[PDB]
Order: C-alpha cells, then sequence, then structure tokens
RNA sequence: GCGUCGGUCUAAGUAUUAUAUUUAAGAUUAUUCUUGUAUAUAGAUUUUUAUUUUAAU
C-alpha cells in the first residue's frame, strides 16, 4: 500500500517510512545518508577555484 | 587567545 | 502528463506498452502499480527479461 | 485529655494515665483514627501503627522517571456519605513541570519533580546542588541522571575553563615582563611572536580596550 | 577509563595517573570483568551494580 | 462585562449591572489595587526605607559597640535579612486578641453540664 | 488480542486499583501466579 | 545600577513558551497543508563534500 | 523552483560557476533546483574549504604550560550520555524543543565561563585561593616545622 | 476592625469556564490583600 | 492466635450484599504450602512419539 | 551470569562485617551486613591484623544512630532496615488539602539591582532579600542577579555564614505560614525588635508639649 | 502495565503510536521493524523465484557464515513451523518440507556458502 | 500532643551553646466533640517532633546569649556525646551548662 | 442505504466539508400549542422556551 516516488516522504525515507503510519510518514525528519559525514572544515578547495578567489 | 585578551 | 508537459499537446498516439526500462524503479509489488506487467527493467538496454517473482515461475509450472 | 480551661505543660500526665478512648490508641503509638477500627487484630494495629507503611512506587524504581523525592501512592480509605460505605483510593503527588536555571549549564533545563523537590531544591542552594548532592538510588531518577551527565561534565568543564584562567594568568603575567618598554613596534613583535602570541589580534585587541576605556565611561 | 586523564603535551595521550585507579570505582559487566570508573560517575551505573 | 466575566441575556439587567452587587464590588477591588500601586506602595517601601536607613545610621552605631565589633558587620546582626512586605505578603495586621472569650457549658446550662 | 483487565489508568495517574485495593488474596501457594510487584 | 520591571526573561525564549510555561508541539498541532510544497519543491539535501 | 533545464543552466554559470567557481556534479545538479538548496550547496563546498584550523603552538610559551602547577583534567567529554540510535527516531523525538528538555542538554563545548552566580566556579577560585594560602608555607617553610612538630609531638609519646 | 470592608470579589477571572457555585467572589488570600 | 473467623455464615455471609464484591476464599485452612498442579496437567518433556514423524 | 560479584559495599574494617547496605548506599531491606572476605579469615587472622586499642574503635557503638548516615537511626536496629519514614515524609499527608501557601524565600543578590518601576531596589549587592519563590526561580536566578541564600552560598562568597533556614519547615497552612512569618521575622530583621525601634515614637518629647 | 513509557504527562509523549515506541514491551509483536536479521535475506526466501535457498542452514562453528538454525525462545516459534509446516513458495511447489518425515535442522550437514546465480553456490 | 516525654539537645547556631529542652506531657484536645483537621494534624506533626524536630523551626530562648531566635540544631543525643566528652573540662562550662 | 433537515466543528483534513443523529427515496404537502431536558443565564441552585430534543390528554 505504500507509494516509494511519492513526492512526499521527506526523499531520505522511502523503505523506512512505508511503516510508520499514513499520519506520521509526512514528518519522519531529514536526517543524513547515515553515512554522509559532517560538512567538515576540512583543506581540500575545488580544483581551480584558486587563491585570491578563495583568499 | 586567554593570554592574549588580558594584555 | 509527461508529453502534455514537454510538448504542449495531449500525445494523440497509442502510448507504447511495456513500460520504458527504469520506470518504477523503487516499487516493489508493482502489479497494480500497472497492469499485472512486471517491474519494467533496471534503467538498462540489456534485452528484456522477466523478473522471475515467485508468480512467473509458477506460469512456467502451468 | 483533661477538661480544664488552661492546661500548663507538665514532665507526666497530672491526672493518672489519660482517659478517654482515643486516648487509649495514643498511649500506644496507634494514630487516632483507630478509633474508628471495627476490628482491631493484632494485624490490624500492626497494620495502622505504620510500622512499614503500605505504599508504593508507579513505576519500577529502577525505571523510574519523574523525580519523586521520597514519596509513594499512598492510598486513602475514605469512608462514604450518608450510608458509610468503606472504599479506597489512591492518592498520588502533585509533580510540576520543573523549568529550573541550573547555573552549571548556562540555560533552563527542565525535569519534572514533585511540588517536595520543587522545595527541597531551593533548601540546596540550586537545582543542580539538588542533583548531586542525591546519589543514584536516592535521587532514583532517570531524568536527574541524564541531566547529572551533563552536570557533571558541565562541572569539569568550568574547572577546566578555570585552569585557563591560571595558565593563562601564568603567560599574561610572564610576558608582560617582556612588554616591559614600549621603545620598539619591531619588537613587541618579536615578543608576540616568541610566545606565537601575534600583533593583529593583540594590537586591535589592545586598541578596543582603549575604545572600551571610552565605551565604559 | 578516559576521564580524568591529564594530557601531557608531548605524545598528546592521556597520562599514567597512579591516582585514578583509586579514585575509581569498578563497575562490573557480563562481557567485561569489572570496568573502571572515577569515582564522581559511579552513580550513574547505580542500576548494574544493583544487577 | 469582562471585568467580571459576565454575558447579559436579559436587557433590563445589563442596565442595572453597573450597580449590582459583582460589578460595584468588582470596581472597588480592582481600584484598591490601583491605589496601592499608584499612590500606597511607592509610599509604602519609602517609609520602610526611611526608618531602617534611620536605625542604621541613629541606633547601630551605638549598638555595635555594644557587640564589640565593627558597625558594617552589625548590619548582619541586626538584619540577617531584609523582609520586605507586600501586600501578598503581610505577616499578620493585627495581633490577636489577648483577651479571649470565657468558655461555658454546653446550651447556657449551670453550674456544670453534664454534656459536651 | 489481549486484556490488563486493570483498564488503562490516566497518562498522569499510572496505577490505580492495585490488586491489594480489593482485599485480594495471591499468595503463590493459593493461585499460583499471584505474589504482587509493589512489594 | 541593574534595572530590572519584572515581567521579564520567562526563562525560556518567547517562541517556545505559552506565558509561562514551555508549549506543546507533537505533528498533530501541525497540518499537512505545510509539506505540501514538497510537490514541486523537493526537500533539503545533504550534498557530500568533493 | 528552478526546475527547466533553460533556467537552472540559467543559474548554475552565473551563480555557483560564474560567481563562486564552484562546479556541481551531475547527481546533484538533479537537487540543485532551489534556492534553499543552492544555498546548502554553496555552503558545504565553501566550508570544506577554510583550512582546518592550525593548532601551532611555540615553544617559549609552551614550557610555561608545563611547569605550571595547575593542570587541566581534560576527560569528561565521555562522561557526556550516548543518545546513539537511528538518526530518525532520535530525530523524531525532537520533533519540537525537546532539547534542553528531560535531562538532556545540547552541549555545545564551551571556553569562557561567566563568573557572577557561578557556584562551581566561586566554590573552587576560594579553594584555590585555599592553595595559593597553603602553598605560602611551603614557599616560607613553615609547612616543614607545623609537619615537623607531628612527629615530635608522634614520638615522645 | 475597619478594614473588615472587603469587596465580596476579586478582579481574578474565574477559573472553570463552563459555570457552577462560588465563582467570581472573594478568597481567603484575596480577602488578605485588601485587609 | 489467628481466630476462625466464621466466614460461611452470619454477617460474613450476608456482607456481600452488602457491598462486597470479594468474598475471599478461605485461604487458612489449606495453608499447607505446596503448590497443587493445574488441572489442564502438563505432560512430561519427554517425546513420547516413535512415529516417522518424529520431530527434533 | 555474573563474573567478579562485586564485594560488600563499606567492608574496610579488619575485623567486623561491614555495616548493612542502604546505609552505605544500596538496597535497603537486610538489617544484618556481612562480607565473605572476613567470615574466611579464621580468627587468629582477624586477631593478628589487629590491636586491642583498634577493635576498640570497630567495636565501638553508636547505639540508635548510625555512624554513616549522619542524623539518621541506624538501620539494623529499627523494626525494618528500609529508612526512617517518619523524617522523610512527604510533605503531605494522607488527607490534608493542600493549602501549602506562597512562600518567599532569601535570596543573595548579586548586583546593585533597582527597579525601574517602584524606582527602588530590588536588592543592594551582597545583601540578603526575601523574594517570591517564582521571582527567584524565573527572573532573579537565571539571569546572574541572585543565588540562593543558603550556608555554603555564603561561604562561596565571602559574607559572615548566616542561617536563614531556608525551608527549614514548610508550612502547610495559610495561618500556619503566618505564624512562620513571625518566626522570620525575628530571627533575620531583628532591628524590628529592639527597645530602640519600638520608641521611635518616643525618642523626644512627647509631641504635646512642642513647639508648632 | 501499560504506561511502562518516559514519563511525560504534560508533553506529548514522543512515538506513542509509531513502530519504535516505548510502553510496548520488549519481546512484542509490531516488532517488524528488527526485519533486520543476522540470517542472510537469500535463506528465509529463496535467492531467486523458485525459492532456491529456502531451508534451516546450520552451520559450523568456525565458519564464519551465519544460518538462520536458531534455537533462541524468540525464534523457535518460527523453526518448527519449517519443519512441520514446510514453506509454501508462491510459486507453487513446497519448500523444505513437504511430505512425511520431518527434517532434522541439528542433523543437517552445514551451510557451505552463500547461492549464486550462475552456478549454484559460491 | 504531646503525650509522651522527650528531652532534645538544641544546639545554638550563633554561640553553639548545647542546650537541652524537653518537651512535656500536653493532652490530646477533646474527643468528644471531635475535630478531624485539629487530631490528624495534631498527630502527624507528634510524629515530626518526635523524629527530633524533622520539619519544623525550633524556636527556644538560649541560655548563653540570653535571646530567643530560630537557630538551633536539634542534636540526637549520641550527636551529643560526641560533642560533650570531646570538650576540654573548661569548655563544657563555656558551651554546655 | 441516497437525498432533504437538525446540530457540531475553522490550531488536524476541505463548514456546498467531515463528524452526530432523526427520518426515509419519488410525488403532494408537511397544521394548532406548550409546564419539563437542552441552550443562553447574572456566585448556583430557583427562575427562563429564536432554532434543536421531547411533548399536545
Ligand atoms: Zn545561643
Amino acid at each position: 500500500r505504500f507509494n516509494p516516488e511519492g513526492a512526499g516522504l521527506t526523499r531520505g525515507t522511502s523503505a523506512y517510512a512505508w511503516k510508520w503510519w499514513h499520519t506520521q510518514y509526512p514528518w519522519l525528519p531529514n536526517v543524513a545518508p547515515a553515512d554522509y559525514v559532517p560538512p567538515s572544515p576540512r583543506g581540500i578547495r575545488p580544483a581551480a577555484w584558486d587563491d585570491e578567489f578563495a583568499d | 587567545v586567554r593570554a592574549t585578551e588580558k594584555l | 502528463h509527461k508529453y502534455l508537459a514537454k510538448h504542449g499537446m495531449d500525445y494523440q498516439g497509442r502510448v507504447p506498452a511495456s513500460p520504458a526500462p527504469g520506470m518504477y524503479q523503487g516499487f516493489s509489488d508493482v502489479h497494480k502499480i500497472l497492469a499485472n506487467h512486471p517491474k519494467p527493467q533496471r534503467e538498462s538496454r540489456h534485452l528484456p527479461v522477466m523478473p522471475m517473482t515467485p508468480r512467473v515461475v509458477f506460469e512456467h509450472a502451468q | 485529655f483533661s477538661t480544664f480551661a488552661l492546661n500548663p505543660e507538665t514532665s507526666r500526665a497530672p491526672h493518672g494515665p489519660p482517659r478517654g478512648l482515643i486516648n487509649r490508641y495514643i498511649s500506644m503509638g496507634l494514630p487516632p483514627w483507630a478509633a474508628w477500627c471495627n476490628r482491631v487484630n493484632r494485624h490490624a494495629l500492626y497494620r495502622m501503627s505504620d510500622v512499614s507503611p503500605r505504599s508504593f512506587l508507579p513505576k519500577a524504581p529502577h525505571e523510574m522517571d519523574v523525580i519523586w523525592m521520597n514519596e509513594r501512592v499512598r492510598e486513602r480509605v475514605r469512608t462514604s456519605r450518608q450510608v458509610q460505605h468503606v472504599y479506597r483510593q489512591l492518592k498520588y503527588p502533585f509533580v510540576k513541570t520543573g523549568i529550573h536555571y541550573s547555573d552549571t549549564l548556562d540555560h533552563w533545563v527542565q525535569v519534572p519533580m514533585v511540588e517536595a523537590a520543587m522545595f527541597e531544591i531551593e533548601k540546596d542552594g540550586g537545582f543542580d546542588n539538588f542533583i548531586l548532592k542525591r546519589s543514584g538510588p536516592e535521587l532514583r531518577s532517570t531524568y536527574g541522571e541524564r541531566i547529572r551527565r551533563h552536570l557533571l561534565v558541565r562541572q569539569k568543564e568550568t574547572q577546566k575553563n578555570f585552569v585557563l584562567d591560571q595558565q593563562a594568568k601564568a603567560l599574561a603575567e610572564v610576558t608582560q615582563a617582556e612588554l616591559m618598554k614600549a621603545t620598539s613596534e619591531e619588537e613587541l613583535d618579536a615578543v608576540l611572536a616568541k610566545y606565537g602570541m601575534d600583533a593583529e589580534e593583540f594590537k586591535r585587541l589592545m586598541a578596543k580596550r582603549v575604545m572600551e576605556q571610552r565605551k565604559s565611561v | 577509563v578516559h576521564a580524568n586523564r591529564y594530557v601531557d603535551h608531548d605524545t598528546y595521550e592521556e597520562k599514567y595517573d597512579p591516582h585514578w585507579e583509586h579514585n575509581a570505582h569498578l563497575v562490573p559487566d557480563q562481557q567485561f570483568y569489572n570496568i573502571p570508573v572515577p569515582k564522581e560517575y559511579k552513580d550513574a551505573y547505580w542500576w548494574r551494580d544493583l544487577q | 462585562c469582562a471585568l467580571c466575566h459576565i454575558r447579559f441575556r436579559y436587557k433590563q439587567d445589563y442596565e442595572a449591572h453597573k450597580e449590582s452587587e459583582l460589578h460595584v464590588n468588582r470596581l472597588r477591588w480592582v481600584e484598591t489595587m490601583n491605589w496601592w500601586r499608584e499612590t500606597g506602595e511607592p509610599a509604602y517601601l519609602k517609609a520602610s526605607n526611611e526608618q531602617w536607613e534611620w536605625f542604621e545610621q541613629h541606633v547601630l552605631p551605638t549598638k555595635a559597640q555594644e557587640m564589640g565589633c565593627t558597625l558594617d558587620e552589625a548590619r548582619r546582626v541586626y538584619r540577617q535579612a531584609i523582609m520586605t512586605e507586600t501586600p501578598t505578603w503581610h505577616r499578620p495586621l493585627q495581633c490577636p486578641t489577648v483577651k479571649q472569650e470565657v468558655q461555658e457549658p454546653r446550651d447556657q446550662r449551670w453550674p456544670a453540664s453534664p454534656k459536651w | 488480542a489481549a486484556t490488563p483487565g486493570v483498564g488503562i489508568a490516566p497518562e498522569t495517574t499510572p496505577v490505580k486499583y492495585v490488586p491489594e485495593m480489593l482485599n485480594i488474596q495471591n499468595a503463590k501457594w493459593w493461585n499460583g501466579r499471584g505474589k504482587p510487584v509493589y512489594r | 545600577v541593574i534595572s530590572y520591571k519584572a515581567g521579564d526573561y520567562h526563562l525560556v525564549p518567547k517562541k517556545f513558551t505559552v506565558g509561562k510555561r514551555i508549549a506543546v508541539r507533537s505533528y498533530l498541532d501541525r497540518n499537512r497543508t505545510e509539506l505540501s510544497d514538497r510537490t514541486f519543491m523537493p526537500q533539503k539535501n545533504w550534498f557530500r563534500p568533493y | 523552483v528552478f526546475e527547466e533545464e533553460t533556467l537552472r543552466e540559467r543559474v548554475l554559470d552565473r551563480v555557483v560557476e560564474g560567481v563562486f567557481r564552484l562546479v556541481p556534479t551531475s547527481t546533484d545538479r538533479l537537487e540543485l533546483k532551489s534556492v534553499a538548496n543552492i544555498i546548502d550547496f554553496v555552503l558545504t563546498h565553501v566550508t570544506v574549504a577554510r583550512k582546518p584550523l592550525q593548532h601551532e603552538i611555540p615553544e617559549a610559551a609552551r614550557t610555561v604550560m608545563r611547569s605550571h602547577p595547575l593542570q587541566p583534567q581534560l576527560g569528561f567529554v565521555h562522561a557526556l550520555p550516548t543518545d546513539n540510535r537511528d538518526a530518525v527516531v532520535q530525530e523524531w523525538e525532537r520533533m519540537h524543543h525537546l532539547d534542553w528538555q528531560f535531562g538532556k542538554a545540547v552541549y555545545e563545548p564551551r571556553s569562557a565561563e561567566n563568573e557572577r552566580g557561578n557556584l562551581t566556579w566561586l566554590r573552587e577560585v576560594r579553594h584555590h585561593e585555599a592553595r595559593e594560602a597553603f602553598q605560602a608555607d611551603v614557599d616560607s617553610g613553615e609547612a616543614r616545622r607545623r609537619h615537623m612538630a607531628k612527629i615530635k609531638a608522634a614520638a615522645q609519646v | 476592625e475597619q478594614v473588615q470592608d472587603v469587596p465580596t470579589s476579586t478582579d481574578r477571572k474565574p477559573t472553570g469556564m463552563h459555570r457552577g457555585p462560588g465563582k467570581r467572589q472573594t478568597a481567603p488570600k484575596e480577602a488578605a490583600q485588601y485587609q | 492466635r489467628f481466630y476462625r473467623p466464621l466466614v460461611n455464615q452470619g454477617i460474613n455471609l450476608w456482607r456481600s450484599r452488602m457491598g462486597r464484591l470479594h468474598k475471599g476464599w478461605t485461604t487458612w485452612e489449606y495453608n499447607r504450602d505446596v503448590i497443587p498442579d493445574p488441572r489442564p496437567f502438563p505432560e512430561p518433556a519427554v517425546n513420547n512419539y516413535f512415529g516417522r514423524s518424529r520431530i527434533w | 551470569v555474573a563474573p567478579w560479584v562485586p564485594p560488600p559495599r563499606h567492608d574496610v574494617k579488619v575485623t567486623m562485617p561491614p555495616p548493612p547496605g542502604g546505609e552505605v548506599g544500596g538496597s535497603y531491606g537486610v538489617s544484618t551486613g556481612y562480607s565473605d572476605r572476613l567470615a574466611r579469615t579464621p580468627y587468629w587472622k582477624r586477631m593478628a591484623l589487629s590491636t586491642y586499642a583498634l577493635r576498640m574503635k570497630e567495636n565501638e557503638t553508636r547505639y540508635p544512630m548510625s555512624p554513616h548516615r549522619e542524623g539518621e537511626y541506624d538501620l539494623r536496629y529499627t523494626v525494618t532496615a528500609y529508612p526512617d519514614h517518619i523524617k522523610h515524609r512527604p510533605l503531605l499527608e494522607i488527607g490534608e488539602a493542600h493549602q501549602i501557601p506562597t512562600i518567599e524565600i532569601p535570596v543573595i543578590f548579586l548586583v546593585n539591582l533597582w527597579d525601574e518601576e517602584r524606582l527602588t531596589w530590588f536588592g543592594r549587592q551582597y545583601e540578603t532579600v526575601y523574594v517570591n519563590r517564582n521571582v527567584a526561580r524565573e527572573e532573579l536566578l537565571p539571569q546572574r542577579y541572585a543565588i540562593y541564600a543558603t550556608e555554603e552560598a555564603y561561604k562561596l562568597l565571602g559574607l559572615p555564614v548566616v542561617n536563614h533556614s531556608i525551608h527549614e519547615e514548610i508550612p502547610k497552612t495559610p495561618h500556619a505560614y503566618k505564624k512562620l512569618l513571625e518566626k522570620q521575622s525575628y530571627t533575620e530583621e531583628r532591628w524590628k525588635y529592639t527597645i530602640e525601634y519600638l520608641f521611635r515614637k518616643y525618642e523626644a518629647d512627647p509631641p504635646e508639649l512642642q513647639d508648632k | 502495565v501499560f504506561h511502562n513509557a518516559p514519563s511525560v504527562y504534560p508533553f506529548t509523549k514522543p512515538f506513542h503510536d509509531t513502530p519504535y515506541d516505548q510502553d510496548r514491551g520488549r519481546f512484542d509483536k509490531t516488532k517488524n521493524i528488527l526485519r533486520e536479521n543476522k540470517w542472510p535475506a537469500w535463506m528465509d526466501h529463496g535467492a531467486d523465484g523458485t525459492g532456491f535457498g529456502i531451508g534451516l542452514n546450520r552451520t559450523h562453528p568456525l565458519s564464519k557464515l551465519r544460518g538462520n538454525l536458531r534455537r533462541n525462545p524468540s525464534e523457535i516459534p518460527r523453526v518448527l513451523n519449517m519443519m512441520i509446516q514446510g514453506v509454501w513458495h508462491k510459486s507453487g511447489n513446497k519448500l523444505y518440507f513437504r511430505g512425511g518425515k520431518p527434517p532434522n535442522p541439528s542433523t543437517h550437514p552445514y551451510l557451505t556458502g552463500e547461492p549464486c546465480p550462475v552456478y549454484g553456490w559460491k | 500532643s504531646n503525650r509522651f516525654f522527650q528531652k532534645f539537645y538544641l544546639r545554638c547556631g550563633n554561640c553553639s551553646a548545647i542546650q537541652r529542652s524537653a518537651q512535656g506531657y500536653q493532652p490530646i484536645a477533646n474527643p468528644i466533640l471531635f475535630k478531624s483537621d485539629e487530631h490528624c494534624r495534631n498527630y502527624h506533626d507528634e510524629q515530626r517532633r518526635a523524629a527530633g524536630y524533622s520539619g519544623m523551626v525550633v524556636t527556644c530562648r538560649c541560655h548563653r546569649c540570653e535571646r530567643v531566635h530560630s537557630n538551633w540544631k536539634v542534636l540526637d543525643a549520641q550527636q551529643f556525646l560526641d560533642a560533650k566528652l570531646r570538650m576540654t573540662p573548661e569548655e563544657r562550662a563555656q558551651r554546655l551548662w
């Protein structure tokens, strides 16, 4: 009875969300791919953005 | 940076 | 709804059957969100193969 | 019980062992509601002498959440109206939304606590101390153990953020002996380059300070 | 085991505190013989010491 | 009549409301509260000041030499806390009656009643 | 399908009607499964 | 001196509270009429850093 | 909603390629179709650019924090309670300001502390000023005496 | 006592929106205020 | 002592009408405390069967 | 299964059992402590490790009181090992109405605070004021204007330790409070009850003999 | 004992009805979530349409391979329903148990490897 | 209320003068015309004194600093011997009687 | 069971809607009058009938 690709679903949950109810899975929050790490202030600058622009 | 701020 | 939007017209032609490869990929028990057709394919160009659902195999057994 | 108007206090029963029926149940420690028992069996005067109270906790003490300081759900035996039916019922305590300001973690924190905790908090000097001098099985909460942890960190962070003021004053003191004269502003770079406490950060920081001498006047 | 450990500013690891193990309250376990925790954090485990 | 949360269903009483024992009494109460705020309180806690500071300058000097201590120290032995006073927190207003009415037997009996 | 028989109390007062409120005897040797928990 | 007229602070910020008391929000106060922009405007995404 | 290709290319070459000189992949160009998402895509690839703050210390100041008497305990961050579970079920609970509520606290690492009314701060600034006072003895030597007076009280007995 | 003319009412909005006996009249905490 | 209570007769008979749902059973008589066993009595855990459908 | 069953709580003494649990912080309900370390070591062993001058220090009978839970009776001599019900009674007894009135607590102000509505002082700096229980908690404490006036709060600040008996007893009735206001009006604000303050009216001429 | 939940009386009682709620117990139904099962997917539903991999796969201690022959009290209700009921696959053929003598999962040879489509077993 | 005799050993807070103040026999309010509030709060209050002045402010006049205050710490009589036996024979003349 | 109608509901669902009912569709019509429940109400009871409920001897 679920409809994945339903343009609701908060786009993170399309398999966690066939459960949970008909009256809750719209609100199921966006969290992460569970492997996406926080945005990290690392030093990798785009390949050609360069300094002057970066500075 | 705290030792900085005293001065 | 995808010809009307991209072409500005009613399709005004017989729609192809056998849904295009890549459509209804998250669905699992389509069988209703389709005709009783099989889950179309992956988004590939490999020759069509019936995804041997427990149902298709039974028809072979008939 | 005596009948005179003004009965000044005295060492012992002035007129013999106190007469009356209700004085009979007080002479043995019972409360004056024993006068209304129809049967006073050896268990009854045990039951009502409150040797061990017939009174329990709503959830398991190992899984309790709302901070019930020293309370139970005591059952109150009521006798009904005109035709005296005796029925009993379980009377709870009054749990308030304890929305306190524990200045350890410099922010409000809410833990629902019985009224009796909202008094014994103020008797303890703060909300956090009431969390801190109680101990585990005594403060049988679960929220009290999630907020004791943040309390134990955000205390050992203050103590840590204190020794900063003793490792910073050490530098500030010991570097002043090298900020001694304003001869060279090329040298103020070198003393700052010595402790790697750069100039561009310090210069304007002192500037903001003399402006703050003008911001505070 | 890492609570209250002087980080030494050479190896940036915990210095070996000889006192720590005395203010340590060994909370038991099933998959571990007796996990040691400092004294201040002992009461959060008040149920496992009862189990 | 939002003052007292009254919807009026019958006319001829919406008229007789303004002097009703409900309105006129709710008028007095919401007024004397204003009285307290308008004049009273800014003057009540005015006198409460002008007597304390009188004390800590006209009496506490000599009192501090009685404890053998310093003047500033006594301001924490003769006022351990400043219990200011409100409408909501007056202790009593009048010292209860000293001469209590004399008990009697039950129903004007005499010279003694066998009953209670 | 199931039944607690106690009837779900208010979410605020989680326990009304302990079985003792009715002068019930629940010895482990009398009805078996007896002995209560608030004990 | 530090002036203070009372009727101030109400510890909890003025959004998460009624006059006094933090207010309850439980996905039943909320409508489904918000969250209905999803039909065109897609939900937020976590773009992984390259 | 920047959906129609004609509109996305009209924005992406100008703002994310032109102004910022960023370049988005194909699979992200899909969801990169709103003012909300354009802002985030930048605000990740520019946050992954700040050189990670370099904790570099000098030497002359380094020997100060070593020889200094009072050192930091510095392990407490672990005592903090863990809320590890499915990211949703953990996050669904914070449907509203369930944050500071029920013995939780959004612990943001704090580097300076307010000194007024802070009991746990005055609770030690006196204990410290009780350590500088005791330390005065060992400086002068009245500790050794008052300590050598015990053993001469505890010898003849 | 000369202050016993307490108005048998008070400004406080009556809790208990519905209706009933005992509404909108003085309380022994309010009777000590006006006193 | 625990005095015999006269449960069957007397007031304790009529008290059931006088607002008393639970008329207790005499749990002082059987007071020899050794457990009975339920009438749907369990059979021992030994697999009595020795057919070809004997199950592990 | 229990690998390494923990040792008894307070087993630290050489020739007497550890005090019962609960008293040390544990589970109540049992009176007599026991530690298998002590009961296994033969008698001479227990008499080896200890001299007579010491056993008389751990024989020591603190008879009614408990040596550990300071102020409460030893829980191996009560009727049953649970804590004293009477001392820690819930504030409401099994039948009374909750008429616990509004109570005002003492707080030590930490900054010279000056109301802008009554145009006077909520409180000077470092002077204890009796403020409302829900001004203090909700307005004075969250901002750093005040703290409670407990004994140790005085110790931390630098003030002579004063015992306000902060909530030493809560009153369960208004007229049971308006007596407690009379006790607290005497100890705290004592200058109200001097022979000099009962006679400001008369420090000079009875007013009927002065000029006009 | 319905209310073994985090006591929150004036607020919203999170999850209250959801999959992951408290106040529903531990060994309850309504735990379809917990579909995560150590046993490989293919041995509880066949690797293909004919329900190939279906069965009870005892495994050797040393072998890292995981089999669904559990004997936990929570798992024996289904391990009997394999030995006495058997599986009726939706393709028409009856699986692991189809006739008279019910198998003995504990006297099976050990699971040697997961099935592959091209060959039989990797 | 009170029915049984008990003498406490109150320690002042101003001078720490351990003075003892007893509690005589004050008879029960009359049961003949019973009053439920005055009785059941006479009793419940009696456990609160009997347990060493648990939930009450103690108001007795000192003997050392002649004044009546509310600063007394009620000493259980084995915390008193802890104190009495541990004072030099002169300060027993100062703090005790 | 459809319709009509009565009542309820604009901080969980669209007030030509969905709850909560009484009737029965279609076609004609749907009369006279009120002592109580309900509503509204004003410390409450006691009073008190726009619509609704029940009533009309
Ligand atoms: Zn004294």
